[PDB]
């Protein structure tokens, strides 16, 4: 029950084909 | 861009044949208000005379 410091913790804490396969084609 | 531009040619046709399925349902929708006007003109071919 010893508090811990501050600056330790804050230390601890498919789209893609859709657009190529019409590109290609067309 | 060639393949982009007749890709695009045939959509624009597309819309074509949206258009006159539009303009020929205006010339339908126009006559029956025309109809509503001749209706009452042939009142007045009455009472005029009168």
């Amino acid at each position: 029950s010893l508090p811990i410091e501050d600056n330790y913790i804050r230390e601890v804490v498919s789209k893609l084909m859709e657009c190529v396969n019409d590109a290609v084609q067309t | 861009l060639g393949k982009v531009s007749d890709k695009s040619r045939e959509i624009s046709e597309k819309y074509i044949e949206e258009s006159q399925a539009i303009i020929q349902e205006l010339v339908k929708l126009t006559m029956e208000k025309l109809e509503s006007k001749f209706t009452k003109l042939c009142d007045l071919e009455t009472q005029l005379e009168m």
